[PDB]
């Protein structure tokens, strides 16, 4: 679910999914 | 009756207080002698030996104040009180 | 990160606002309405405590100026994927669920009783039907700086605030390394920081260089990006860019092309990874002191670059105009051996 | 301390000549403070080697 | 019952194990630690001292045609390992032009020096630019700050580089004790050392042994 | 223009603006030139370091690489932290961070031939097999639990030598670098992220013996850049009075701050072997006099 | 740092160098010093042999904030310092900065060498008790060294039939060698044979019949090697101490040494003890890990029961009989009881081996409440209004909080930060005013020969007991000069008129059973200006009678103002 | 590299000593100190007593009749006795007295070779009509060895092994002090401290320890040929 094209791969201790990406900071 | 100290704390403070009346008098009582010793060293080249040099034999390039404190511990100086 | 935090800062003093002495002490305390809008952790340590906050991760300003916060409305005990934005007044008038509360894959509340936040400072279990609104993510009240502190749910408030403030004082090193453990909000906080270039259209790189890059668009238009190298930063540190792309790769749009200061493969990296040991050692680490191996010193693990800046000017005067000249009265040749003809 | 003008005027009228007593004024002037190693009881001390040392110095 | 110790070698590709026994009880640890301490800091070696890049006046800049600036290439060159036979500053050359890659094997060392790792990657060049770098190789021991060349007052084209003269990389030891009630109560020391390939482990061990022998010789003389 | 007090390094670039070349300049100026000096600083004593959990510190001492404690396989540590400051400050999170960092660095492989262990039920199916120097991420308020760490620490991949260093609890056996003998008890080890603060030591250190004097106040300048002396607060005067030290205060107030002739004479006496002459009248007192005499208030001295 | 000392001793170095003919004139010497040739370092080392310097942590607060240490060259760019003096400046080794001055004239040198020297100011001015004592870390090492454990390796055993009794060593040297070999733990029950340590009075009066111990007399002790190794640090002649060293015991021992021996011996023994504690702290095996912070075993049942009772009172409120205030009171008291029970259970759970328990119990730092928060329950937390929220946290930091609990908890930290921020300034202003008021108090005359002496009840005699020590004798009548002799009921005099009081004299008075004593005080001094030295009594930093001319007002002001920082809330705080 | 030679100073006392080595390269302080201390403490050969016998007592629980001292006190007193032997095999020694009085080490009849360096040492005292016969064996060794390592020893009536001390030195301590030979101002200054028995002088013990350590490192040096500084 890496939104950016070629970010490094780092699996996460994900248990819940956020239904929206972080808005433009 | 204790291990010999090292550094500037030799001789100790309590020993000196046995001679001088109070610690506040001792500082001047030693500073004036250090001044006299420095004056004698200044005139060492030539002059009058009125300011007799160190009584106790000094070390290897020791500050005059150390000499004054180490000889006061030997009870070799006499002084008058305030005026 | 410091620049992003400064851009996201929320001041409360200055012209048109209250002063330090007249401002009450109570305003510096938290309010049950701060959840989702202003982070309660991040704050300056100095006397300006509570007067300088920071937007939440998901906070967005409404067109009038009232901060909002996303929410998904539960219609009949079933979570709704669609989301809406609610202000303070509307949030108070409704029932907001808890994100961490377990929810079945079909949207059914496994627990009949779910904790909830109420009008003000009130929390109490309620049946799983009357609940109206539910949060989006557990990280909806933290700031940008505080959002990248692993195991934040175990530290103390003061310690967490101290760490958050410390994170904004790192110094760019020469060879950065990405952290082994860190939240997933690192790359996103770096792309939006602006200090890293990115391709606009999916093209193929023809050639790359230490000073400039040339990417060929699929439409036949060549474009060039110039990367500043060793330019003094606004605070005295250095800033550089090193492309991390190879010649002959079809780079997709939105893919990082160069890494700025404190970056490693398009993600924040403010430090290195050291092997630590926890034990008192001959009192050299006494009362917060630290001991470092000479390997770090002799390997440039924590070597930084600082650039000074000086300037002189020759301004006209009533008595005449000053001019910079190699010659100078009564100075030996050796002293001025470095000055050039000009 | 306070109300410098009034107290200055009052002192000037009376021509109040005050000795350098106490610490604050004596430090403002810069002269040796009349405390500790400053009291006249110790500032005036003459120290010379005891006559025994001089006889046996050489 | 009482025999002098003996040292034997167990060999591997590049890291060798040394076994020493029998040693008196409670004495293996100190000997192993002393050997390790004298091995990791007092082994003479040689390494690059200062470089000279043509067309460049200092280190905070770049050079057309390369992919990384001067600092990165200096960091990469720090990994270079060389052995010096002559006791004077020698000079090498590195001339590579055109597109491709530049590795440690493109240096043309003079007589009396060698580069033992030609597989290192220094940098890469685009066809636009070229490169010609001259570097020095002095012999020292321990570690010296780069600033040593700052006070020499050379010309602009000289760039100091930190020197790290150490061929040893890692050392460890474990003791195999025999605490039986018999008079065979001794311990067996198992010392392992690995080198940067500049010198075989035997040479470094011999150098450390000689250093400690010369140091302890000052006590055997009757006082 | 000369380099200020306490700066050094290379000259990377020079920018010169000339009015002849039609370059906008502030009114009344002709040639403004700026020079950039870049210096490379290596971390040294007196430098601040701190993790992400708010635990500051200073470099007490930088021991040689041959003196630091080393693991059973010969891997010397890079930094040692005190332990008494952890439970009082109550920042136990950093311990978990160090454990997780070590686990990720060493790589793990959770057994699954007999089935997923109960403690590994919620782990992502792709997180059961890692590689050395792997990368892991724990989102805030949703991360690996205590049971997850307990399970992971029991399945770390062995070192290339074939042996596992740390135990299940996370502690390990070390070897003293000085004595050479192992510590009686195990210690905790791991990889923790360390940043570098901006409060360097080179900026702070400064000395001043003799230098430029202010012209309006007759006092030494202030600040490191100007090469000026340090301030002497009134609390220091109170402390000096408390000890009863008089001549020291006299010197500090008269012979080293204001008296011009005093400074010259004492400097010359120190250069030679002569005793330091007694201080004189501070400039402050004389200024106060010549100023109070301006209000018709005849301020006599009464030397008698 | 050398880069600082060389630039700070420039004139002296130039003078001594031109004296040694390394240069021709003064300008050349200055230029060479500027260039820093290798001919300067030797002269720099030779010229600071006994030249004291003055340190000052900014902002100085009390008398002990300005010391006078001997300089010593060392590399780096950080001013090294002694661990035991940080408390005097209240400094923390985390970026604090202090200035460094230097006396020039030969008079300031003697002044700073005699009066302002650090080793002569072990005793704080507030009370006549030492301040520079093992404070934080070495105390843990001493506790570990002096701790005793049963059933260790090599402990003493009795003669079992055909086997002799093992655990007896001829002298401490043999015990040390055995411990080094690895057959004797440092802390175990042993029967050593000391020869250079006076036994305790209880054994001294019995074994030798009060004939008097002297070096070379042997006696069979029963203690642990750690205790002997610790006692070897104490000054010779001190009676053997054979008890575990809690921080209170450390303070008592240090106070006794200060009250029975000169200052220099106390400083030397303190330095040796600090070195020993630092050496032995590392090997105490004190670390932190997940397995160290252990969760309670049966917390869940207690929490469930208390939550059930909370639900009961919740239903009671739902009936509508009670109002919000009664509900809040019931909830707060119930949760306070639950927190107390959980803390008791957690204490009952932990053994005496966890590092947290060892640190907290040894008085090294912290309290049990922090451990309970870290392992047990954080409990209810303060609110911006100061009242306890009805919502308690049910998890510890180890297990992991939730978003709501952390949000609720932030208030306490914010309020504490604000409280400290205001308290610092309040204390500063109060101290300034107090210093201002009493500037001109100085001891002028040696004795006013006055008779009015305030009477203070030394110790009350219980109606049923024989004597009870007053809980404030340590402050009211501890150093004041005895106005009149406190003759016992008989004609014998236990303490004579004029003799200053003290620990041995206080003990003697307690033995005599005297309750009411008239003591000479300064409040009734008959001196026209200032106060006579006799009235004032024994000094604080000197340990003896005050000397004529010494300022007392400044000392009193500093002493009273220093504790103003911790003064917090008819208010009871600093206001 | 020659660098700078390191000279070993010396100080003298009744039987103690403070040997000083100055200057040393940075870090070599401990490298010397620790190994040198261990060598001095557990390398020098010596002689001491191993076991005793008392025909007047069947075991150790009780005390020998007609003697003020106790069995444990007798063992402690006899353990500290300094015995020097030149014969490898374990030889015997007898102590016998009758009537009231005291007993001294010098009164023990020594066989050929073995000698006692302290004849005035006290052991115990006898009352009227008191007697005690002891047959103690003496062996040569190195370092310290506890009696537990000598537990299994044939079969006898009243064999009571005692913890021996096979070393003429019994205490060693050292520190490290900084020194300024140049701008480095970090060179170490080892300060050794030894206190030996009456059977050896501190300086000869130190010379023997240095001899042994140099001989040991001769193996390391001999593996190849390579030189270093002084
Ligand atoms: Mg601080
Ligand atoms: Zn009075």
């Amino acid at each position: 679910n890496n939104s950016v094209p070629g970010a490094p791969n780092r699996v996460s201790f994900a248990k819940l999914r956020e239904p929206l990406e972080v808005p433009g900071l | 009756g204790y291990d010999t100290p090292l550094g500037i704390t030799n001789p100790p403070i309590d020993e000196l207080l046995d001679r001088v009346s109070s610690k506040y008098a001792l500082v001047i009582y030693a500073a004036k002698r250090a001044r006299q010793i420095n004056d004698y060293y200044n005139q060492l080249g030539e002059g009058i030996l009125e300011y007799v040099g160190p009584l106790v034999e000094p070390g290897l390039q020791e500050k005059p104040l150390s000499i004054a404190l180490r000889e006061i511990h030997a009870d070799l100086l006499e002084h008058t009180e305030g005026e | 990160l410091s620049g992003l935090t400064h851009k996201r800062r929320l001041s409360a003093l200055g012209p048109g606002g209250l002063s330090r002495e007249r401002a009450g002490l109570e305003v510096r305390d938290v309010h049950p309405s701060h959840y989702g809008r202003m982070c309660p952790i991040e704050t300056p340590e100095g006397p300006n405590i509570g007067l300088i906050g920071s937007l939440s991760v998901y906070a967005r300003v409404n067109p009038f100026g009232f901060i909002e916060t996303p929410y998904r409305k539960v219609v009949d005990g079933v979570v709704s994927d669609e989301i809406v934005y609610l202000t303070a007044d509307e949030e108070d008038r409704h029932v907001v669920a808890q994100a961490n509360s377990p929810i079945d894959a079909d949207g059914r509340f496994v627990e009949p009783r779910v904790l909830v936040r109420r009008k003000a400072g009130e929390v109490e279990y309620v049946p799983s039907s009357e609940v109206d609104y539910m949060d989006v993510s557990p990280r909806q009240m933290v700031s940008v700086a505080t959002a990248m502190i692993p195991f934040l749910e175990h530290d103390d408030a003061n310690r967490a605030l101290m760490g958050a403030n410390m994170q904004r004082q790192a110094v760019p090193l020469v060879r950065s390394e990405a952290p082994l453990v860190g939240t997933g909000m690192e790359l996103r906080a770096a792309i939006d920081a602006g200090d890293v270039v990115v391709a606009e259209e999916s093209g193929v790189i023809e050639e790359v260089s230490a000073d400039y890059i040339t990417v060929m668009h699929d439409n036949g238009t060549r474009r060039t990006y110039r990367m500043r190298k060793f330019a003094r930063s606004n605070h005295g540190t250095c800033a550089n860019q090193c492309p991390i792309v190879d010649a002959g790769d079809r780079v997709e749009a939105g893919q990082v092309i160069a890494d700025g200061p404190c970056t490693d493969d398009g993600e924040m990296a403010l430090g290195k990874n050291l092997l630590v040991a926890i034990m008192p050692w001959e009192g050299h680490n006494y009362e917060d002191a630290i001991i470092l191996s000479n390997r770090l010193v002799e390997e440039d693990v924590l070597t930084s670059i600082h650039i000074e800046e000086h300037e002189i000017d020759a301004r006209d005067t009533k008595l005449g105009a000053e001019e910079i000249t190699r010659d100078i009265p009564n100075i030996s040749d050796e002293v001025l051996a470095d000055l050039d003809e000009r | 301390f306070q109300e410098t003008t009034r107290v200055l005027t009052d002192a000037a009228i009376n021509c109040r000549s005050d000795k350098l007593n106490g610490l604050k004024e004596n430090v403002i002037i810069g002269k040796l403070i009349p405390a500790g190693t400053g009291i006249n009881r110790y500032r005036n001390i003459a120290v010379q080697p005891t006559e025994e040392a001089r006889a046996a110095a050489y | 019952s009482q025999r002098p110790t003996l040292s034997e070698d167990v060999l591997t590709d590049n890291r060798s194990q040394f076994v020493i026994e029998p040693l008196e009880p409670g004495f293996g640890y100190t000997l192993g630690n002393s050997l390790r301490r004298t091995l990791l800091s007092s082994i003479p070696g040689a390494a690059v001292t200062s470089i000279r890049i043509d067309g460049v006046l200092h280190e905070f800049t770049t050079v057309p045609g390369v992919k990384e600036d001067v600092t990165e290439i200096i960091l990469n060159l720090k990994s270079l390992v060389v052995s010096s036979e002559e006791d004077e500053p020698v000079t090498m050359y590195l001339r590579k032009q055109g597109p491709g890659e530049v590795t440690a094997g493109d240096i043309v060392p003079p007589a009396g020096v060698t580069v033992h790792n030609p597989g290192m990657h220094i940098a890469t060049l685009n066809d636009k630019g070229k490169l010609e770098v001259e570097l020095v190789v002095e012999r020292g021991r321990g570690y010296v700050p780069a600033v040593q060349n700052r006070a020499s007052g050379a010309e602009i084209g000289r760039i100091p580089v930190d020197s790290i003269y150490s061929p040893v990389l890692k050392v460890t030891y474990k003791v195999d004790a025999t605490r039986v009630e018999q008079r065979t109560d001794f311990d067996k020391l198992i010392l392992d050392v690995e080198t940067k390939n500049s010198i075989s482990p035997r040479d470094a061990l011999a150098s450390a042994g000689k250093t400690l022998v010369e140091l302890f010789g000052l006590a055997r003389e009757l006082n | 223009l000369k380099v200020p007090h306490g700066e050094s390094g290379k000259v990377i670039g020079i920018r010169v603006f000339s009015r002849e070349d039609e370059d906008e300049l502030p009114a009344g100026v002709n040639e403004l030139v700026r020079v950039y000096v870049a210096q490379k600083r290596k971390i040294s004593d007196g430098d601040k370091l701190a993790g992400r959990h708010g635990n500051k510190g200073v470099i007490g001492k930088i021991l040689p690489v041959e003196d630091m404690p080393f693991l059973a396989d010969g891997t010397p540590v890079d930094i040692i932290l005190n332990t008494h400051g952890v439970p009082r400050r109550m920042n136990i999170g950093q311990i978990l961070e160090t454990h997780l960092g070590w686990c990720a660095h060493s790589g793990w492989k959770v057994d699954a031939a007999k089935g997923v262990p109960d403690w590994a039920a919620r782990l992502p199916d792709e997180l059961l097999e890692a590689q050395p120097n792997a990368i892991v991420s724990t989102p805030v308020f949703d991360g690996a639990q205590e049971a997850e760490l307990q399970g992971l620490l029991s399945c770390t991949l062995p070192n290339r030598d074939g042996d596992v260093l740390v135990d299940a609890d996370g502690k390990a056996m070390l070897f003293d670098g000085r004595s050479g003998e192992p510590f009686p008890y195990p210690v905790t080890v791991g990889y923790m992220y360390i940043m570098k603060l901006h409060h360097l030591v080179d900026d702070k250190i400064h000395a001043r013996s003799t230098g430029p004097y202010s012209m309006i106040t007759q006092q030494p300048l202030g600040g490191k850049a100007q090469f000026g002396g340090q301030r002497f607060g009134e609390m220091e005067c109170w402390a000096m009075q408390a000890y009863g030290a008089a001549y020291t205060l006299q010197e500090l107030l008269t012979i080293k701050s204001d008296d011009t002739v005093g400074r010259v004479k004492v400097y010359e006496a120190i250069v030679k072997g002569e005793n330091i002459p007694e201080p004189g009248i501070p400039e402050s007192f004389k200024v106060l006099l010549k100023e109070l005499q301006s209000l018709c208030l005849n301020v006599e001295v009464l030397s008698s | 740092p050398k880069l600082m000392a060389l630039e700070l001793f420039k004139p002296f170095v130039m003078k001594r160098l031109v004296d040694l003919n390394h240069a021709q004139n003064i300008k050349s010497a200055k230029r060479m010093v500027e260039r820093q040739r290798p001919q300067v370092w030797d002269v720099l080392e030779e010229v600071i042999a006994e030249h004291p310097v003055l340190l000052n942590r900014a902002p100085t607060l009390h008398r002990l904030g300005i010391q006078a240490f001997e300089p010593m060259l060392v590399e780096g760019k950080a001013i090294q310092l002694h661990p035991l003096v940080c408390e005097a400046f209240n400094a923390d080794f985390d970026g604090d900065q202090m200035a460094v001055h230097l006396p020039l004239s030969a008079e300031a040198q003697a002044e700073a060498r005699i009066l302002m020297l650090s080793s002569n100011n072990i005793l704080s001015p507030a009370s006549g008790r030492p301040l520079a004592m093992p404070r934080l870390d070495m105390v843990t090492g001493l506790y570990y060294l002096t701790t005793e454990v049963p059933g260790d390796t090599g402990e003493y055993q009795p003669a079992s039939g055909d086997h002799p009794e093992t655990g007896v060593y001829s002298s401490p040297a043999e015990a040390i060698m055995a411990a080094d070999r690895g057959v004797l733990s440092v802390r175990a029950k042993i029967k050593v044979r000391l020869t250079q340590l006076r036994p305790p009075v209880e054994i001294e009066a019995e074994l030798f019949g009060h004939s008097g111990w002297q070096p070379g007399d042997a006696w069979m002790a029963e203690t642990t090697l750690g205790r002997v190794m610790f006692n070897e640090l104490l000054p010779l002649g001190y009676p053997f101490v054979n008890k575990q060293m809690h921080k209170k015991v450390q303070a008592a021992i240090i106070n006794d040494l200060a009250e029975r021996y000169p200052m220099i011996v106390v400083a030397q023994t303190v330095d040796k003890l600090k070195d020993a504690g630092f050496y032995w702290a590392t090997r105490s095996g004190v670390t932190v890990s997940m397995a160290d912070v252990l969760v309670p075993p049966r917390k869940k049942e207690i929490l469930d029961h208390y939550e059930e009772r909370a639900d009961k009172v919740e239903k009671q409120f739902q009936r509508g009989a009670l109002n919000h205030d009664e509900r809040n009171e019931a909830l707060v008291e119930i949760w306070k009881e639950a927190t107390d029970e959980v803390g008791q259970a957690l204490r009952e759970h932990y053994p005496d081996d966890n590092p947290i328990i060892t640190i907290v119990d040894s008085g090294a730092t912290g309290n049990f409440t922090q451990t309970r928060t870290l392992a047990g329950m954080k409990g209810l937390v303060t609110n911006p209004k100061g009242e306890f929220i009805p919502r308690p946290v049910k998890s510890s930091f180890r297990e992991g909080l939730t978003v709501l609990e952390y949000f609720i908890n932030t208030h306490g930290a914010r309020k504490g930060l604000a409280d400290t921020a205001l308290r610092t300034a309040d204390s500063g202003y109060l101290t300034r005013r107090l210093v201002d008021v009493s500037q001109d108090v100085i001891v002028r005359e040696h004795d006013c020969q006055t008779e009015r002496g305030i009477v203070v009840e030394l110790a009350e005699r219980a109606p049923d007991g024989t004597l009870i020590r007053d809980p404030y004798i340590e402050t009211s009548a501890y150093a004041r000069t005895l106005g009149t002799d406190a003759v016992d009921e008989a004609g014998n005099v236990i303490v004579e008129r004029g003799q200053d009081l003290g620990d041995p004299e206080i003990d003697a008075l307690l033995a005599a059973g005297i309750t009411q004593v008239k003591v000479r005080s300064v409040l009734t001094c008959a001196t026209s200006t200032g106060v006579c030295a006799t009235c004032y009594g024994r000094s604080m930093a000197t340990g003896k009678l005050v000397d004529i001319g010494e300022a007392v007002g400044i000392v009193a002001a500093q002493s009273i103002g220093e504790p103003g920082t911790q003064l917090t809330m008819i208010t009871g705080g600093l206001p």
